[PDB]
Protein backbone atom coordinates (compact mmCIF):
# COMPACT_ATOMS: atom_id res chain seq x y z
CA UNK A 1 0.00 0.00 0.00
CA UNK A 2 1.43 3.28 -1.08
CA UNK A 3 0.15 7.08 0.06
CA UNK A 4 1.49 10.67 1.22
CA UNK A 5 0.81 11.97 4.91
CA UNK A 6 2.42 15.01 6.69
CA UNK A 7 5.55 14.47 8.11
CA UNK A 8 4.54 14.71 11.83
CA UNK A 9 2.13 12.42 10.91
CA UNK A 10 4.31 9.14 9.65
CA UNK A 11 3.90 7.71 13.33
CA UNK A 12 0.08 6.89 13.02
CA UNK A 13 1.15 3.99 10.80
CA UNK A 14 1.66 1.38 13.40
CA UNK A 15 -1.10 -1.74 14.76
CA UNK A 16 -3.53 0.20 16.74
CA UNK A 17 -1.82 3.51 17.19
CA UNK A 18 -4.07 6.65 17.54
CA UNK A 19 -3.90 9.96 16.02
CA UNK A 20 -5.59 12.09 12.59
CA UNK A 21 -3.50 9.09 10.10
CA UNK A 22 -4.98 6.54 11.25
CA UNK A 23 -8.68 7.60 12.60
CA UNK A 24 -10.23 8.27 9.85
CA UNK A 25 -8.40 8.22 6.83
CA UNK A 26 -7.04 4.36 7.10
CA UNK A 27 -6.02 2.12 10.27
CA UNK A 28 -4.45 -0.84 10.16
CA UNK A 29 -4.81 -3.78 12.88
CA UNK A 30 -3.19 -3.91 16.45
CA UNK A 31 -1.79 -7.41 15.09
CA UNK A 32 -0.77 -6.25 11.97
CA UNK A 33 2.57 -8.00 10.27
CA UNK A 34 4.81 -6.44 7.93
CA UNK A 35 6.85 -3.87 7.95
CA UNK A 36 6.11 -0.24 6.63
CA UNK A 37 8.64 2.26 4.75
CA UNK A 38 8.25 5.89 4.89
CA UNK A 39 11.15 8.91 3.53
CA UNK A 40 10.45 12.40 2.59
CA UNK A 41 9.75 13.21 -0.42
CA UNK A 42 9.99 17.33 -0.75
CA UNK A 43 11.64 17.82 -4.37
CA UNK A 44 8.42 16.17 -6.30
CA UNK A 45 5.44 16.63 -3.76
CA UNK A 46 6.30 19.88 -2.57
CA UNK A 47 5.87 23.37 -4.72
CA UNK A 48 6.21 26.82 -3.87
CA UNK A 49 3.09 27.88 -2.34
CA UNK B 1 14.88 18.04 -9.74
CA UNK B 2 11.90 20.48 -11.29
CA UNK B 3 14.13 24.18 -11.28
CA UNK B 4 13.59 27.10 -13.62
CA UNK B 5 16.75 29.58 -14.59
CA UNK B 6 16.00 33.64 -15.83
CA UNK B 7 18.64 35.41 -18.02
CA UNK B 8 19.45 37.08 -20.81
CA UNK B 9 20.05 40.45 -18.20
CA UNK B 10 22.05 43.21 -18.95
CA UNK B 11 22.18 47.38 -19.21
CA UNK B 12 20.91 48.04 -22.34
CA UNK B 13 20.13 50.96 -24.35
CA UNK B 14 16.12 52.53 -24.47
CA UNK B 15 15.03 51.54 -28.21
CA UNK B 16 17.57 48.61 -28.03
CA UNK B 17 17.03 44.57 -28.34
CA UNK B 18 17.51 42.02 -25.94
CA UNK B 19 17.43 38.52 -25.73
CA UNK B 20 15.77 36.69 -22.46
CA UNK B 21 16.70 32.89 -21.79
CA UNK B 22 15.21 30.47 -19.64
CA UNK B 23 16.72 26.91 -18.71
CA UNK B 24 14.51 24.51 -17.54
CA UNK B 25 15.80 21.20 -15.13
CA UNK B 26 13.83 18.35 -13.82
CA UNK B 27 11.15 17.80 -15.82
CA UNK B 28 9.47 17.99 -19.01
CA UNK B 29 10.09 20.99 -20.72
CA UNK B 30 8.41 20.24 -24.25
CA UNK B 31 4.87 18.91 -22.09
CA UNK B 32 4.39 22.29 -20.47
CA UNK B 33 3.88 25.57 -21.37
CA UNK B 34 6.11 28.32 -20.72
CA UNK B 35 5.65 32.40 -19.77
CA UNK B 36 7.35 35.33 -19.29
CA UNK B 37 6.44 37.41 -15.86
CA UNK B 38 8.15 40.64 -14.28
CA UNK B 39 8.27 43.03 -11.69
CA UNK B 40 9.50 46.65 -12.85
CA UNK B 41 10.26 48.86 -9.54
CA UNK B 42 7.50 50.34 -8.00
CA UNK B 43 4.78 48.50 -9.83
CA UNK B 44 3.35 44.60 -9.12
CA UNK B 45 3.79 41.58 -11.26
CA UNK B 46 3.14 41.69 -14.73
CA UNK B 47 2.62 38.41 -16.67
CA UNK B 48 4.66 39.63 -20.25
CA UNK B 49 3.88 36.83 -22.47
CA UNK B 50 3.19 33.54 -22.90
CA UNK B 51 4.08 30.13 -25.22
CA UNK B 52 2.56 27.15 -25.53
CA UNK B 53 4.59 23.90 -24.87
CA UNK B 54 4.78 23.32 -28.42
CA UNK B 55 5.79 26.63 -29.68
CA UNK B 56 3.09 27.39 -32.30
CA UNK B 57 1.55 29.34 -29.59
CA UNK B 58 2.74 33.09 -28.50
CA UNK B 59 1.13 35.17 -26.29
CA UNK B 60 2.08 38.64 -25.45
CA UNK B 61 1.26 41.25 -22.85
CA UNK B 62 -0.12 44.73 -24.42
CA UNK B 63 2.28 46.85 -23.12
CA UNK B 64 4.54 44.83 -24.77
CA UNK B 65 3.32 43.80 -27.95
CA UNK B 66 5.05 44.15 -31.11
CA UNK B 67 8.64 44.93 -29.24
CA UNK B 68 8.67 41.29 -27.52
CA UNK B 69 8.90 38.16 -28.72
CA UNK B 70 8.50 34.94 -27.01
CA UNK B 71 10.11 31.68 -28.62
CA UNK B 72 11.42 28.18 -27.47
CA UNK B 73 13.12 25.72 -28.62
CA UNK B 74 12.16 22.25 -27.35
CA UNK B 75 15.00 20.51 -28.54
CA UNK B 76 17.61 22.20 -25.77
CA UNK B 77 14.91 22.72 -23.57
CA UNK B 78 15.21 26.61 -23.52
CA UNK B 79 13.14 29.13 -23.48
CA UNK B 80 13.15 32.56 -24.55
CA UNK B 81 11.89 36.30 -25.17
CA UNK B 82 13.30 38.64 -27.47
CA UNK B 83 12.72 42.56 -26.39
CA UNK B 84 13.34 44.75 -29.20
CA UNK B 85 12.41 48.71 -28.88
CA UNK B 86 13.36 48.50 -25.48
CA UNK B 87 11.64 51.57 -23.24
CA UNK B 88 12.33 52.58 -20.03
CA UNK B 89 9.09 50.88 -18.32
CA UNK B 90 10.79 47.37 -19.27
CA UNK B 91 13.44 47.81 -16.73
CA UNK B 92 12.12 44.40 -14.28
CA UNK B 93 13.59 41.57 -12.78
CA UNK B 94 12.12 38.92 -15.55
CA UNK B 95 10.66 35.82 -14.32
CA UNK B 96 9.82 32.39 -16.65
CA UNK B 97 7.24 30.06 -15.10
CA UNK B 98 4.86 27.31 -15.95
CA UNK B 99 2.84 24.49 -14.38
CA UNK B 100 4.30 21.54 -14.07
CA UNK B 101 2.81 20.45 -10.80
CA UNK B 102 -0.95 21.97 -11.17
CA UNK B 103 -2.14 23.09 -14.56
CA UNK B 104 -0.43 24.31 -18.09
CA UNK B 105 -1.91 27.08 -17.43
CA UNK B 106 -0.29 28.13 -14.17
CA UNK B 107 2.78 29.42 -12.76
CA UNK B 108 3.70 27.13 -9.56
CA UNK B 109 7.11 26.16 -10.83
CA UNK B 110 9.53 29.63 -10.48
CA UNK B 111 12.96 30.96 -11.05
CA UNK B 112 14.32 33.54 -9.16
CA UNK B 113 14.28 35.74 -11.65
CA UNK B 114 17.02 37.84 -14.08
CA UNK B 115 17.43 41.54 -13.94
CA UNK B 116 16.89 43.97 -16.97
CA UNK B 117 17.81 47.45 -17.00
CA UNK B 118 17.04 49.86 -19.35
CA UNK B 119 19.42 52.63 -19.14
CA UNK C 1 23.36 43.80 -2.64
CA UNK C 2 22.12 40.76 -0.56
CA UNK C 3 23.99 38.02 -3.14
CA UNK C 4 25.96 35.32 -2.13
CA UNK C 5 29.74 36.30 -2.05
CA UNK C 6 31.90 35.15 -4.61
CA UNK C 7 35.22 36.65 -6.24
CA UNK C 8 34.72 38.73 -8.98
CA UNK C 9 37.41 37.41 -10.78
CA UNK C 10 39.39 33.90 -10.39
CA UNK C 11 42.30 32.51 -12.80
CA UNK C 12 43.86 29.19 -14.11
CA UNK C 13 46.31 27.79 -16.16
CA UNK C 14 44.85 25.29 -19.14
CA UNK C 15 44.93 21.76 -17.53
CA UNK C 16 45.21 23.20 -13.82
CA UNK C 17 42.53 23.34 -11.01
CA UNK C 18 40.91 26.07 -9.29
CA UNK C 19 38.47 26.52 -6.75
CA UNK C 20 35.51 29.34 -6.16
CA UNK C 21 34.02 30.12 -3.42
CA UNK C 22 30.54 31.00 -2.58
CA UNK C 23 29.78 32.73 1.38
CA UNK C 24 26.25 33.55 1.92
CA UNK C 25 23.74 34.30 5.12
CA UNK C 26 22.18 31.71 7.37
CA UNK C 27 19.01 32.07 5.05
CA UNK C 28 20.33 31.04 1.98
CA UNK C 29 23.21 28.62 1.80
CA UNK C 30 23.51 27.67 5.62
CA UNK C 31 19.87 27.23 5.56
CA UNK C 32 18.68 24.64 3.31
CA UNK C 33 21.23 22.47 0.40
CA UNK C 34 19.29 23.88 -2.03
CA UNK C 35 22.75 25.16 -4.06
CA UNK C 36 23.32 25.45 -7.32
CA UNK C 37 26.50 26.19 -9.52
CA UNK C 38 25.89 27.87 -13.30
CA UNK C 39 28.57 28.69 -15.95
CA UNK C 40 27.66 31.69 -17.68
CA UNK C 41 28.35 33.73 -20.61
CA UNK C 42 26.42 37.23 -20.15
CA UNK C 43 24.05 37.51 -23.48
CA UNK C 44 23.27 34.02 -23.22
CA UNK C 45 21.74 31.57 -20.77
CA UNK C 46 23.93 29.94 -17.76
CA UNK C 47 24.38 26.09 -18.45
CA UNK C 48 23.66 24.49 -14.84
CA UNK C 49 26.83 22.31 -14.11
CA UNK C 50 25.89 21.86 -10.51
CA UNK C 51 22.53 21.58 -8.59
CA UNK C 52 22.43 19.78 -5.01
CA UNK C 53 25.84 20.76 -3.51
CA UNK C 54 27.72 18.04 -5.16
CA UNK C 55 25.53 16.19 -7.50
CA UNK C 56 26.55 16.94 -11.47
CA UNK C 57 23.44 16.91 -13.59
CA UNK C 58 24.16 15.67 -17.57
CA UNK C 59 26.72 16.75 -19.74
CA UNK C 60 29.09 18.25 -16.93
CA UNK C 61 32.27 16.18 -17.28
CA UNK C 62 33.08 15.33 -13.14
CA UNK C 63 36.20 18.07 -13.71
CA UNK C 64 33.47 20.32 -12.37
CA UNK C 65 32.77 19.83 -8.70
CA UNK C 66 31.06 20.95 -5.78
CA UNK C 67 30.98 21.19 -2.02
CA UNK C 68 29.89 23.27 1.41
CA UNK C 69 30.94 24.31 4.78
CA UNK C 70 28.50 25.72 6.85
CA UNK C 71 27.19 29.23 4.68
CA UNK C 72 29.92 28.87 2.53
CA UNK C 73 29.56 26.86 -0.67
CA UNK C 74 32.70 25.75 -2.96
CA UNK C 75 32.89 25.05 -6.54
CA UNK C 76 36.47 23.06 -8.05
CA UNK C 77 37.29 22.90 -11.81
CA UNK C 78 39.90 20.46 -12.71
CA UNK C 79 41.44 20.26 -16.02
CA UNK C 80 40.39 23.86 -16.95
CA UNK C 81 40.15 24.54 -20.67
CA UNK C 82 39.83 27.36 -22.64
CA UNK C 83 36.04 26.98 -22.95
CA UNK C 84 35.72 26.89 -19.47
CA UNK C 85 36.23 30.74 -19.35
CA UNK C 86 32.93 32.75 -18.58
CA UNK C 87 31.21 33.66 -15.48
CA UNK C 88 30.45 31.19 -12.92
CA UNK C 89 27.35 31.88 -10.48
CA UNK C 90 26.55 30.00 -6.81
CA UNK C 91 22.49 30.14 -6.31
CA UNK C 92 20.52 28.57 -3.63
CA UNK C 93 16.85 28.00 -3.06
CA UNK C 94 14.99 28.73 -0.35
CA UNK C 95 12.01 28.25 -0.53
CA UNK C 96 10.30 31.54 -1.03
CA UNK C 97 13.22 32.63 -3.05
CA UNK C 98 16.36 31.37 -5.49
CA UNK C 99 19.35 33.73 -5.13
CA UNK C 100 22.77 33.57 -7.08
CA UNK C 101 26.29 34.37 -5.98
CA UNK C 102 27.19 37.99 -7.38
CA UNK C 103 29.33 35.60 -9.92
CA UNK C 104 33.17 35.13 -10.79
CA UNK C 105 34.59 35.62 -14.12
CA UNK C 106 36.98 32.93 -14.70
CA UNK C 107 39.88 33.94 -17.45
CA UNK C 108 41.85 30.75 -18.37
CA UNK C 109 45.10 32.50 -19.43
CA UNK D 1 3.21 21.26 1.08
CA UNK D 2 5.85 23.73 1.47
CA UNK D 3 9.43 23.45 0.90
CA UNK D 4 10.05 25.85 3.77
CA UNK D 5 7.47 23.71 6.56
CA UNK D 6 8.75 22.65 9.51
CA UNK D 7 9.85 19.07 9.07
CA UNK D 8 6.65 17.41 10.66
CA UNK D 9 4.58 19.44 7.69
CA UNK D 10 6.80 18.07 4.78
CA UNK D 11 5.17 15.35 2.76
CA UNK D 12 6.50 11.59 2.67
CA UNK D 13 6.43 9.08 0.26
CA UNK D 14 5.34 5.59 2.79
CA UNK D 15 4.89 2.37 1.36
CA UNK D 16 3.78 -0.60 3.64
CA UNK D 17 4.50 -4.27 3.41
CA UNK D 18 1.46 -7.03 4.44
CA UNK D 19 1.69 -10.93 3.35
CA UNK D 20 -0.27 -13.58 4.79
CA UNK D 21 1.79 -16.55 6.37
CA UNK D 22 -1.24 -18.80 6.61
CA UNK D 23 1.05 -21.03 4.47
CA UNK D 24 -0.38 -20.97 1.67
CA UNK D 25 0.75 -22.70 -1.58
CA UNK D 26 4.54 -20.68 -1.69
CA UNK D 27 4.53 -17.44 -3.83
CA UNK D 28 7.25 -15.65 -3.14
CA UNK D 29 11.22 -16.41 -1.60
CA UNK D 30 14.46 -15.48 -3.17
CA UNK D 31 17.64 -16.87 -2.13
CA UNK D 32 18.81 -19.42 -4.61
CA UNK D 33 22.40 -19.25 -3.72
CA UNK D 34 24.66 -21.55 -6.19
CA UNK D 35 28.11 -22.62 -5.39
CA UNK D 36 30.01 -23.50 -8.14
CA UNK D 37 30.52 -26.94 -8.79
CA UNK D 38 33.25 -29.68 -7.88
CA UNK D 39 33.96 -33.09 -9.22
CA UNK D 40 35.98 -36.25 -8.37
CA UNK D 41 36.21 -35.66 -4.69
CA UNK D 42 33.21 -37.01 -2.11
CA UNK D 43 32.11 -33.99 -1.72
CA UNK D 44 28.75 -32.72 0.41
CA UNK D 45 26.25 -32.02 -1.71
CA UNK D 46 22.44 -30.07 -1.87
CA UNK D 47 21.10 -30.63 -5.23
CA UNK D 48 17.60 -28.70 -5.10
CA UNK D 49 17.33 -30.86 -1.51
Amino acid sequence: DSFVIRGNEVSQIAPGQTGNIADYNYKLPDDFTGCVIAWNSNKLDSKVG
Amino acid sequence: EVRLLESGGGLVQPGGSLRLSCAASGFTFNDYAMSWVRQAPGEGLEWVSTISYSGGSTYYADSVKGRFTISRDNSKNMLYLQMNSLRAEDTALYYCANGVATADWYFDLWGRGTLVTVS
Amino acid sequence: QSALTQPRSVSGSPGQSVTISCTGTSSDVGGYNYVSWFQHHPGKAPKLMIYDVTDRPSGVPDRFSGSKSGNTASLTISGLQAEDAADYYCCSYAGTYTVFGGGTKLTVL
Amino acid sequence: FRPTYGVGHQPYRVVVLSFELLHAPATVCGPKKSTNLVKNKCVNFNFNG
